[PDB]
RNA sequence: AGAAGGGAGCUUGACUGCGAGACCUACAAGUCGAGCAGGGACGAAAGUCGGGCUUAGUGAUCCGGUGGUUCCGCAUGGAAG
RNA sequence: GGUAGCGAAAUUCCUUGUCGGGUAAGUUCCGACCCGCACGAAAGGCGUAACGAUUUGGGCACUGUCUCAACGAGAGACUCGGUGAAAUUUUAGUACCUGUGAAGAUGCAGGUUACCCGCGACAGGACGGAAAGACCCCAUGGAGCUUUACUGUAGUUUGAUAUUGAGUGUUUAACCCUCUAACCCGCACCACUAAUCGUGGUGGGAGACAGUGUCAGAUGGGCAGUUUGACUGG
RNA sequence: AAGCGACUGUUUAUCAAAAACACAGGUCUCUGCAAAAUCGUAAGAUGAAGUAUAGGGGCUGACGCCUGCCCGGUGCUGGA
RNA sequence: CUUCUAGUGAGAAAACAACUGCCCGUACCGUAAACCGACACAGGUAGUCGAGGAGAGUAUCCUAAGGUGAGCGAGCGAACU
RNA sequence: GGUGUAGUGGUAGGAGAGCGUUCUAAGGGCGUUGAAGGUCGAUCGUGAGGACGGCUGGAGCGCUUAGAAGUGAGAAUGCCGGUAUGAGUAGCGAAAGACAGGUGAGAAUCCUGUCCACCGUAUGACUAAGGUUUCCUGGGGAAGGCUCGUCCGCCCAGGGUU
RNA sequence: AUCCGGGAGUCAGACUGCGAGUGAUAAGAUCCGUAGUCGAAAGGGAAACAGCCCAGACCACCAGCUAAGGUCCCAAAAUAU
RNA sequence: GUAGCGGAGAAAUUCCAAACGAACUUGGAGAUAGCUGGUUCUCUCCGAAAUAGCUUUAGGGCUAGCCUCGGAAUUGAGAAU
RNA sequence: UUAAGUGAAUAAGGGCGCACGGUGGAUGCCUUGGCACUAGGAGCCGAUGAAGGACGGGACUAACACCGAUAUGCUUUGGGGAGCUGUAAGUAAGCUAUGAUCCAGAGAUUUCCGAAUGGGGGAACCCAAUAUCUUUUAUAGGAUAUUACUUUUCAGUGAAUACAUAGCUGAUUAGAGGUAGACGCAGAGAACUGAAACAUCUUAGUACCUGCAGGAAGAGAAAGAAAAUUCGAUUCCCUGAGUAGCGGCGAGCGAAACGGGAAGAGCCCAAACCAACAAGCUUGCUUGUUGGGGUUGUAGGACUCCGAUAUGGUAGUCUGUUAGUAUAGUUGAAGGAUUUGGAAAAUUCCGCUAAAGAGGGUGAAAGCCCCGUAGACGAAAUGCUGACAACACCUAGGAGGAUCCUGAGUACGGCGGAACACGAGAAAUUCCGUCGGAAUCCGCGGGGACCAUCCCGCAAGGCUAAAUACUCCCUAGUGACCGAUAGUGAACCAGUACCGUGAGGGAAAGGUGAAAAGCACCCCGGAAGGGGAGUGAAAUAGAUCCUGAAACCGUGUGCCUACAACAAGUCAAAGCUCGUUAAUGAGUGAUGGCGUGCCUUUUGUAGAAUGAACCGGCGAGUUACGAUUGCAUGCGAGGUUAAGUCGAAGAGACGGAGCCGCAGCGAAAGCGAGUCUGAAUAGGGCGAAUGAGUAUGUAGUCGUAGACCCGAAACCAUGUGAUCUAC
């Protein structure tokens, strides 16, 4: 009882080629080229889910430094001041305030300045 | 490889030609070559020990009885082999499924009448197998044939 | 150096059957051994003695030779083996 | 225990030996010398006219061989119309320097330089293409060759015995002989018969020898099958 | 002018034409004819329709002058 | 082919006339585009004939009888081969 | 079922549990009111993988449970087929032609003429091998002819060797 | 951990502390002993870097704290005392 | 005319149908290769070695050591202080 | 207006997404041909001219099928009943109800080559001799028979050499060659390989070559197997058993008899003796020819004595009588309407049939439409197999023990080789070569060297069915076998085209539609090709014709792109363009961070180490038989059958030979819950002390087999080459 290899390989290969839409040239049209490229993209995406969380933290931190130097402080002294006062705002909300509500950011910077005035 | 009508000569040389070393026009990887490990003529049959044969026969008829799926009848007699009268008999006992008809002996008019009905199988009482009883929904056995089966299964 | 070194007397234990338990070790081999039985040497005894202060001096199996034997022996008694 | 003859040689390591010649200048050449690593008399020694698409050194003549290049003719190349391949090829949006790294990077780090697309030319790189290194070692790989490597063998030879018979003598059984009927004849004549084959027949020669069978001892790279270890700064 | 080979000839079809091979001449040795030698299991053949001034085998290689010493070893021949 | 006999062995010499005489090949290429070279391929292929001037000549140059213009072209007039 | 605590990089390799292909049996189904196959979609599951919808297509095919296997492909300087790159690139195989006029859908290349040029111990004439119809006449232009072609040793029809 | 049984793979290692031989107390050399990493290990630091320093990735987050190493600009954090 | 365990050689390992230290074709034959290349779906748990001994042995193998799966067993036999 | 600043848009060409085409032939579905078997037949043809070929025969005839100058066919006996002159269209001529065509049995004709056979030869050609007959006035020309070689029988002639034997002529008798790439019995007879090298040994008396066969062959009727109490010719299967043995005792080779079965069957000569004839006429009875007798071990026969002169069988014939059987055929039940379609067998209603619901066809899927099927019937002729008849053959008891017979250069022995599972071994038994060489029933052979005793047989002569092996071929079927790169090399005009001097090597290539209805007519164009119009359910089904994937080549467009160093992506993200299986939507994307392919082999790779141009198809741990372990089921101190017989190629019962387990120890004699060593009751080794097995299924590993696939250089054995080159 013989088993022809009819329509299984074409389905698997067309599933692979559909993931390669938008690539350059023979990297979206030939199966071997696309196979290798798709493997590399899997590697890159796993790597970059972890690197994302670092990039936004550096972005927030630099915006907060910029805002605080306008209120007579630097980033490190203002973070210490907020900790000595028991304030628990993220660096995300801090930067969001720094860009949207400058008066709220100044209220907070004054609390920090009074905390480390002791 | 060795049964395909083909070649014993080395097709090209072993080196120089910028090629791949090949040994015959009839190798498994050549188009038109011989098959590696195919089907061969084989047997497929074996035997189970004698007590479990007998245990399976008893068990399958006893299952038929434990659900009121065996139907006993005094006799099945016919002066001519007529299919129509057999179908009337079959409805006389309200039988509407696949049925094994177990007959006795040279009851040849009955077996002729019961052939050809597409729900009906006919077997004599010295020739019942395990596969005949499991496939049918009921058994229609005559009184004579029932004692004859009890005589051989003992 | 309570000799394992060196002299004198008598002797053949440079014994037979063994062996609880250890050591070494992939295997095959290698090493030590109290004690029991038979029959002894030396010594008045207690005792010590299964070669030499200790550790090198050796070579599986197959095949062949010599001696022993209360074993087998192709119908039986022998023989060949 | 190397004679005549020859000798830094188609042979001489040291060595470009030393001396004379030829050049302005000569490790090659020619003449000689003898200290011949390692000439030498038929695997011939030393001469030698004629001859050589042989090997070597020097002269005259002639010249684009060269100083040192220039011009000209034709064919390809270049542009247009017709026709129309190939080796190669992981995908390519395919710069340079100093470093790094399987220790010599277009592609990695830091810099420096650079608008997009082609045509005619040159060969520095792509450890460029073509050929699963011919060099070296391994496979308890092969194959051809050698022999005083092992084990065999064709061929040649020597004895016993069968074919295989008969008589005399000489000695301690063996031996020398003589015979004629076997066996042999690539001798002559005759018939089958058109015949240098063959078979028969008669002479002649030779003879229990030879040839042939079985067994035995020698010899046998003529020919055959194989073996010829490992460790190791390759 | 010098080396090699006397000479005409032959050779690695397709990287070597030569100082290599051959050669006329020299010498040693085998062979009395059904010769020795070679093809073949044998029959049959070449040698040769020849017969030692002939036929086979080894070395040297026109021609000129010449070709020393050794028979212990190994082959070959003869011996008893 | 020509003689000489041996030889089964009527009587054939030579005039005219008129009659008889079987089988196979026969085209075309053949110093080539038709054969051998995978090709409409700068190679190879036995024999006979093979003219004039000047010349020893079948050498050499130009020609007679005969054959042919060769199966990619038109321009330009660089490097380099 | 809840809740706690602990664990969960991996080559050679051992152990477990599954996905998909073809065929057999039994059962329950679908199909010209359109099966398999093909193509597209922004859909589902922890993975192999599973659906549903459009277009194409024209006659067969799923699902459940068990069985049996020529049962899964990216690589062997693998084998067969089809198609690219190099690229409109190398080459187009020794040599003298020019013009007028014909034919024709169409002419450097076929026909006819005129002048020019080449071989001439051959590139002339005859023949033995070898080939085997290539020979003659009338038509043709899809392929062969290294371009072209109205032409041909090519193609079609008839005929020729005494 | 030990005992019985089914199935294996491995028998070319490399560098870095430390302590020895060969070497010239040379080698990214060679040969042993002892610990780690690599082999079979991603992530941060060391410009780039198998083997050094920190640390062992089941998965999701645009939340937080630290390690080695750092805070003038490239480039996150002190032009700190 | 001479044919492969062979022929022929004015001798070069030279020729025997473009290949000769032993032609070509078919068969034994799927010769042998301790060597080189390749060996096709998924997820979960665990997870080595590059050493010792012996080897016509040194890039091969065998036994032990080191991994994995199933069972048995008294324990308090394992480890770290 | 002047200065300073910021600055879009515009594409020669390219990228991404999407839409439509072209090329190409994957995928699906399908079969016209294959593969493995079962049951039955048949198992040879040929000098009375084979197997295989060449050349011919048609109204037109290149090819294939058929046939042979009587050529696409002739006669005859049966069947069948309307069309027919093959493929094969196309046309032209015809034939048939006075029976064509077609089908089965028996006949007739049958060129040329070939064993080839009158002589020759480069197969299908050439050349004769002798008789009879023909054309011609005649020669030349045409036809028919006969003519090889050997053997084996008989005449004539015949001689070196007289008698006659070689020889020669004539008549008679048989052979000769091919194959079925199979099966059997003989002769001669390798190598690679395994032994981790290699010589004995293995591969293996295998492959190849040569002879002889037959439908089967071979063996076959005890000089046998054994061991008390025996049995009776041969062959084949199960088991004994991987045992007893053999072996550089290495790799490895490896029995037999007993026990259970299939099938069964026995016969004929030589010799003694007795007659008829011929020669030696010893006129002794020595040589012989025909006929009779006689066939064995419990010894049998001859011979003498009497009985009987009947009765049991055959493996025999091209002799009769029927019975069947193979080769053609006959007959054979039962349905209409409705819906959707081009067309129903599908759907819905309402019926019928079955000793027939196996299968194939029909415009889609049919018990009831067609061919069939279950059942019933049939043969002029020829061939097979039974039965019963004839005819042919063969077959008798009892007693005696005076004498005669019972297979000779044989059995056997020495030497050398081989065959037996048995390699010279302590080597019985059976063969071959060589030499030596018995006895005669008061005898001769065997029981594994050899002897004695006992037991079983009677060599040196011949034949014989069945039970077992194989399939070129014909009939009827079957398959958890293939489905066009598969299955035969070959589904198609294949051993073909093509390649080679030759032996030899050797392919590619299936599919319109239900039906050709295969596109009349018009238009552009030399044509090819195309556009309308028509056929058709559909032409984007139009002959390169089902479906129509990818590489690769184009055309159109939404978004991006000419200051930029890019393993080509990934994460972050403005602008533009859309709007989906509706949800934290889709395409493109300036600009910013990060980032050295895949595979193999390695201590270690981006590697300047290795492989791949790309796309598609194909392409690698399987099976048989054994051994072991785990899981599972049935029985349990027990478990289980093998070959074989009946049965549907099956299930589904018989069959207890045999195998494992239930007891061990020892080299063995032997003893036994114990035994061996030992003087030992000592000690120690191995065992017992409740301590579970066996059959089958399934999976993991191993052995023998090519054993996961591909790959050498080589070795051996038949054959084909001097059309090139050497002499």
């Amino acid at each position: 009882a013989r088993v022809k290899g009819g329509t299984v390989t074409r389905k698997r290969r067309k599933k692979v080629l559909k993931l390669a839409k938008g690539y350059y040239g023979s990297k979206h049209t030939l199966f071997k080229s696309a196979k290798e490229q798709v493997m590399n993209s899997y590697y890159y995406a796993f790597r970059d889910r972890r690197q994302k969380k670092r990039d936004f933290r550096k972005l927030w931190i630099a915006r907060i430094n910029a805002a605080a130097r306008m209120n007579g402080l630097s980033y490190s002294k203002l973070m210490h001041g907020l900790k000595l006062a028991e304030i628990d705002i993220n660096r995300k909300m801090l930067a969001d305030l720094a860009v949207n509500d400058a008066a709220a950011f100044t209220a907070l910077a004054e609390q920090a300045k009074d905390a480390l005035s002791k | 490889r060795s049964a395909v009508r083909g070649g014993g000569r080395k097709p090209w040389r072993q080196k120089g030609t910028g090629r791949a070393r090949q040994g015959s026009i009839r190798s498994p990887q050549w188009r038109g070559g011989g098959v590696v490990f195919g089907p061969t003529p084989r047997s497929y049959s074996y035997k189970l020990p004698k007590k479990v044969r007998r245990l399976a026969m008893k068990s399958v008829l006893s299952d038929k009885v434990a659900e009121n799926n065996l139907v006993a009848v005094e006799g099945l007699s016919f002066d001519a082999p007529k299919t129509k009268e057999f179908k009337q008999v079959l409805a006389n006992l309200s039988i509407d499924t696949k049925v094994l008809v177990v007959l006795e002996n040279g009851n040849d008019f009955a077996a002729l009448s019961a052939r050809n009905l597409p729900n009906v199988s006919v077997v004599t009482s010295d020739n019942v197998s395990v596969l005949d009883v499991v496939s049918a929904n009921k058994v229609l056995a005559t009184q004579t044939a029932l004692t004859q089966i009890e005589e051989v299964l003992a």
